[PDB]
């Protein structure tokens, strides 16, 4: 019924540290501490027994060694390496592969995480409201250009538009069928997704029938809109993702945000 | 282990006997608890819909779910730590929101069931029969009884009616709905609302969802509402061994008003709600909650205004206390609709010895 | 090239409405359907032809659509042997092959 | 802060009320057995008015007569009435130009389009307007807005989508759509001229029109300058937004309480219903404004004037108002309907959600449902009416007639069916 997922990979976007075969992205000393310590702490706080960790074709034992040595958890961890991933798809292809192991609801948490917010209250929220998908947003630095688009609705807290500004069309693009329903919408410019994901049981069947998932963000949560015509049959509450805002400093790392985390730490 | 101590607001001078404190946001617990119980507790603590009738049903459902999920350990028998688990659950429930009479009855039934089948039978055969039996029981003593009550009410209602109603009692909602739909009479529904829980509002909403002519009033506005209006209906929680109406908040006053203005009151109850516990006042044992319910300044539940009040601990000598469960007078209600069609409230424990 | 016509379109969205497209078809000497097909190929859309005006599903703008138009006017209109102004459309059997009015040469119209 | 003049845009929305407005002026017509101008006047008084200006063209003599007869004509009034007489049929731009030509405009002048009656205090609003004006030199005009009934569904004529700011309270976009009435255009447009200056973008639709404007001395001059603006909402506000004169500010006041202007027929009915209930906080008929009125309050939202006669054994529903000098018979079922002054009701008549104007005779054994009867128009024996049937001036509906849903009857003695003469069209009779 209850299970947690840990996603692991290898760096490609960052400039420097990762080129060596011996040292991966999973075991990095930012400030005399491993990067995955925080995740472990979070998991401990949450209290869960069955946790399955996914890993690519590269590094098969190093991660295990890291898990073993130094480190508190005292839980049973299981690590697997499927040989189908080619980096060019990250975790969607893993998800598609592993399905009979899933019993109930599952929590998705990647390796790249810095956390300070209360842990259990997200889970509790997910449990209470009874929805398919949940994601979180945190503001960019205020202390001394186009980034990415988000929309918020509040009276229940729901997500409407989450498409990024990579291959951005010069004018604003929405839909009026998604606008006439929910007449009030607030445009967010500063907020950024911090890779926090919660998912339910009614998603396992759709993956085998129709594969459409991309980058775990582009089309993982984006197929939800039941507007205009509707042709695809739903599996048996309307298919809608949720979004909640937070004040405290907890952020992601992907682009040019690695030296700032150190600064944040040392004060 | 759980959580102990730390209580918000003043403890007050009068009415100090029952728990009013506790876990609202969870922090550090025993790593063996099934989460469904916890979730239920969380719900009950911050509930605005439930009122005596559905809670017990929900509890039963939860128990059934637990049974379905239950797996017998390889070493110890089916009942060894199960009882301990049950006790823990009970403790959690009490910490969250005190146990009702119906809940107690359910617990007793469960205990009886446990005693009935001794540890000797295999896993998949025993629980298959247990869950079915429990379902059958539920079908019998609850839903069917409710249906019977409804049918009794149907014949009891005459021509040309003007009714004043109160509460989030499911049976009453069912009754009113039935009147609206299948009877097609000249029914008028007037609703009374209360401060601790928005039950009246919910009732009104339900009525609207059917399409009924609705007047909406409060506890204060009663002197002008009568000035044609006849029937008064209330929702009961439990009847004691004395015969007194041990129910929710704003009922007794309404009953008194009805008595004053000629026409008597009718109350509905189930044939399992009866108790052996003896009490004649609200001081004995009462559902007391945190003063957070009496903070919002009218209109709606989620508004949050920075008006005049917003402090409890910092204020020197200030007691802001409210009560949820009340004890109404015996002689004021005349009609009681139970499993045995019709009867007086002075019967008290005629069904208790009957079992 | 001065052959690019001004697109008169207001950004009242949900469905892409191109009322000026007839003029575009006329000036560039083109059948309207081909342009629609090109648009479809470019981005996943569904609609119908109406006499002059288009009802295409999607909240498409007047700058990315403009970009698309520009693109279609650099690899679906220009020639090679001789750069000329007047290029006419002829349905020549299922795949489209257009002819220049100045000389008379068959050019590939598919990419 | 003190000394403010008022200009009221009257006789503007004629032929919008398709059956009526042909013989008598638009504003002179009673809302609840008493003229619509009076309410407006009261509102103006509440706000703070020192001089009254009315714009009349269509049937101006009658208006003048009314003014002469009215209470404000006598020297006790702080505000005097002087009417603007203009040539027939012109837009609000032309009217503004005319006003400018005359020249009475001083400081912060009040311009009200149509007739509005609301409960909200205006002094605070005025203060706000003043404070905002004191911020920057180039500030224009105030707009009034109120929160709608959660979801919009009964609004098709003017469902304006207001994109607003929280920090400054300023309009960004104005758009009209016929989407709920006719599914042809379901689209929302946003202009990118003010995206990188506001940041806090709140797109909203659920806001009701009031059309009460507090205007500076700049407005008439602006109108004179740009003669292309004939209207004040659709072209003007948009123009202001798109920087016609660079670096200028406009207001959009937000209030939680009820504020709706008169626009159509159903809307009018709704307004009347609201008035009957306790929606408006001080606006009640029992206070008696016109001084000739003798209204008194009774239980279950029932209004009764003095000299009102009602016979025994008649079951009444909810929200009923009866005018003075009425004689009502036996066996009547009255539900959510207003009866006019000096009306004679017969016997055995079932009424539900209807509306009856001044001096009307309702015939024996008739059923009236959600339909309006105008002044001096009489109903005969056995008349069955359905939802939204407007009856004009002096229409004589005689013996035995049946009319279906949404049937409009002419008022002047042209294009629409059923005429003012004997019997409504079931057998051809008329001019």
């Amino acid at each position: 019924s209850i299970q947690a997922f840990v996603f692991c990979g290898k760096g490609s976007n960052l400039a420097p540290m990762q080129h060596s075969t011996r040292l991966p992205k999973a075991l990095l000393p930012i400030g005399n501490r491993p990067m995955i310590e925080y995740v472990l702490d979070w998991c401990d706080q949450a209290d869960f027994k069955e946790i399955s960790v996914v890993a690519p074709v590269d590094e098969i034992e190093l991660i295990e060694s890291g898990l073993t040595s130094f480190l508190n958890s005292n839980h049973s961890h299981h690590l697997q390496d499927p040989k189908k991933i080619n980096f060019i798809s990250t975790g969607e292809s893993l998800q598609k592969e592993l399905l009979p192991r899933i019993n109930g609801d599952f929590v998705i948490l990647p390796c790249d995480f810095v956390t300070d917010i209360p842990p259990q209250v997200l889970v509790d929220q997910f449990r209470n409201r009874d929805d398919n998908n949940l994601a979180m947003t945190i503001y960019y630095k205020n202390s001394l250009k186009q980034q990415q688009f988000f929309t918020v609705y509040s009276e229940i807290l729901l997500d409407v538009y989450s498409q990024r500004d990579v291959t951005k069309t010069k004018y604003l693009q929405i839909r009026s069928h998604l606008l006439w329903n929910y007449p009030n919408l607030t445009v967010s410019t500063k907020l950024l997704n911090s890779f926090i994901y919660f998912c339910s049981f009614e998603l396992c069947q759709l993956l085998k029938l129709g594969p459409q998932s991309m980058s775990r963000q582009a089309s993982f949560k984006d197929p939800f809109t039941g507007n205009q015509q509707q042709q695809n049959p739903p599996t048996t509450i309307f298919i809608l993702p949720n979004e909640t805002l937070f004040i405290r400093a907890n952020n992601l790392n992907a682009y040019m945000d690695a030296n700032r985390f150190v600064l944040k730490i040392k004060s | 282990p759980g959580i102990s101590s730390v209580i918000p607001t003043v403890l007050e001078q009068s009415f100090d006997n029952s728990s009013l404190i506790s876990v609202k946001e969870l922090l550090l617990n025993k790593d063996l608890i099934h989460p469904s119980i916890l979730l239920l507790t969380s719900h009950l603590a911050h509930y605005k819909i439930v009122g005596s009738i559905p809670r017990c049903i929900a509890m039963l459902e939860v128990f059934q779910i637990v049974i379905k999920d239950y797996q017998t350990p390889k070493g110890t028998t089916l009942s060894r730590n199960l009882t301990s688990y049950l006790s823990h659950q009970i403790d959690l429930l009490k910490k969250a929101r005190p146990l009702s009479v119906t809940m107690g009855n359910a617990i007793r039934w469960l205990k009886q069931e446990i005693s009935l089948i001794d540890p000797s039978t295999p896993d998949k055969a025993a629980k298959k029969d247990l869950c079915e039996k429990i379902g059958q029981f539920a079908k019998e003593k609850i839903e069917l009884a409710d249906q019977l009550i409804i049918d009794n009410a149907s014949t009891q209602i005459e021509e040309s009616t003007t009714i004043v109603t109160y509460g989030s009692s499911k049976v009453l909602t069912e009754l009113l709905l039935h009147n609206a739909i299948s009877l097609k009479k000249n029914i008028k529904v007037i609703v009374v609302d209360s401060r601790p829980l928005f039950e009246g509002r919910k009732m009104a909403e339900t009525l609207r969802n059917a399409g009924v002519n609705v007047m909406y009033a409060l506890i204060t506005s009663l002197d002008t509402i009568f000035n044609d209006v006849d029937y008064v209906f209330l929702g009961a929680h439990s009847i004691l061994s004395n015969g007194f109406l041990y129910s929710r908040a704003g009922t007794a006053m309404l009953a008194m008003s009805a008595k004053r203005r000629n026409i008597p009151v009718l109350v509905c109850c189930e044939s399992l709600k009866f108790s052996q516990r003896v009490q004649l006042d609200s001081v004995t044992f009462n559902e007391l909650a945190d003063p957070n319910d009496l903070v919002n300044i009218d209109y709606e539940n989620p508004v949050e205004r920075r008006g005049n009040k917003g402090a409890l601990l910092n204020q020197f000598i200030k007691e802001r206390k409210f009560e949820k469960k009340k004890l109404a007078m015996e002689n004021k209600p005349k009609g009681n609709k139970i499993g045995g069609k019709k009867g007086s409230e002075g019967e008290s424990k005629d069904a208790s010895n009957e079992e | 090239k001065f052959r690019i016509p001004p697109p008169v379109c207001l950004r009242d969205g949900k469905k892409t409405i191109f009322s000026n497209i007839q003029d575009i078809a006329e000036k560039l000497h083109r059948s309207p359907e081909h342009l629609i097909q090109y648009l479809f190929a470019e981005l996943g859309t569904s609609g119908s032809v109406d006499g002059k005006r288009l009802v295409i599903k999607g909240k498409f703008q007047s700058k990315q659509m403009e970009n698309v138009l520009r693109r279609y006017i650099l690899e679906y209109v220009t020639c090679k042997t001789c750069k000329s102004i007047n290029t006419e459309l002829k349905r020549e059997n299922r795949l489209f092959f257009m002819v220049c009015k100045s000389c008379g040469s068959t050019r590939s119209v598919s990419s | 802060e003190d000394r403010l003049q008022a200009v009221v845009l009257t006789d503007s929305y004629e032929t919008r009320f398709m059956p009526l407005t042909a013989v008598k002026p638009r504003c002179l017509l009673p809302l609840a057995n008493v003229p619509l101008i009076e309410y407006t006047l009261e509102f103006l008084a509440k706000a703070g008015v020192h001089e009254v200006f009315l714009i009349c063209s269509s049937h101006a003599n009658q208006i003048n007569d009314y003014i002469e007869n009215s209470k404000w004509n006598l020297p006790w009034s702080p505000f005097k009435i002087t009417t603007i007489m203009s040539p027939e049929a012109r837009c609000t731009g032309d009217v503004m130009r005319d006003l400018d030509n005359r020249g009475i405009i001083t400081g912060d002048f009040i311009l009200v389009s149509g007739d509005v009656l609301t409960n909200i205090d205006f002094s605070k609003m005025l203060e706000f307007h003043k404070k905002m004006h004191l911020q920057d030199k180039d500030h224009i005009s105030t707009m009034c807005l109120s929160k709608a009934s959660t979801y919009p569904k009964t609004r098709t004529i003017e469902p304006a989508a207001f994109v607003l700011d929280k920090s400054t309270s300023r309009c960004i976009y104005y758009q009209d759509l016929p989407l709920p009435s006719s599914r042809e255009k379901t689209s929302i447009q946003i202009d990118p001229e003010l995206l990188d200056n506001v940041d806090e973008f709140v797109i909203r639709n659920d806001l009701i029109d009031c059309r009460i404007d507090i205007c500076t001395s700049h407005v008439p001059l602006i109108f004179q300058e740009n003669f292309d603006y004939q209207s004040l909402r659709t072209d003007f506000v948009k123009g202001v937004i798109s920087s016609d004169i660079l670096g200028k500010h406009i207001y959009a006041y937000l209030t939680d309480e009820y504020a709706v202007r008169v626009e159509s027929w159903q809307t009018y009915d709704t307004i009347s219903q609201d008035f009957l209930g306790r929606w408006c906080y001080p606006l009640v008929l029992d206070s008696n404004i016109q001084d000739d009125q003798t209204y008194s309050y009774e239980s279950r939202h029932i209004y009764k004037e003095k000299d009102v006669v009602l016979a025994q054994s008649c079951k009444i529903g909810k929200c009923t108002a009866i005018g003075s000098g009425t004689k009502i018979g036996e066996g009547t079922k009255i539900e959510n309907s207003v009866i006019g002054r000096n009306c004679q009701i017969g016997e055995n008549i079932r009424i539900k959600n209807s509306f009856i104007w001044d001096d009307c005779i309702i015939g024996n054994n008739s059923i009236i449902d959600h339909s309006l009867i105008a002044s001096n128009a009489t109903l005969g024996s056995n008349v069955r009416l359905n939802d939204g049937c407007i009856i004009g001036f002096n229409v004589k509906i005689d013996d035995n007639m049946d009319l279906d849903r949404n049937t409009k009857i002419s008022a002047s003695p042209q294009d629409l069916d059923d005429q003012t003469l004997a019997v409504s069209i079931v057998g051809d009779k008329g001019v």
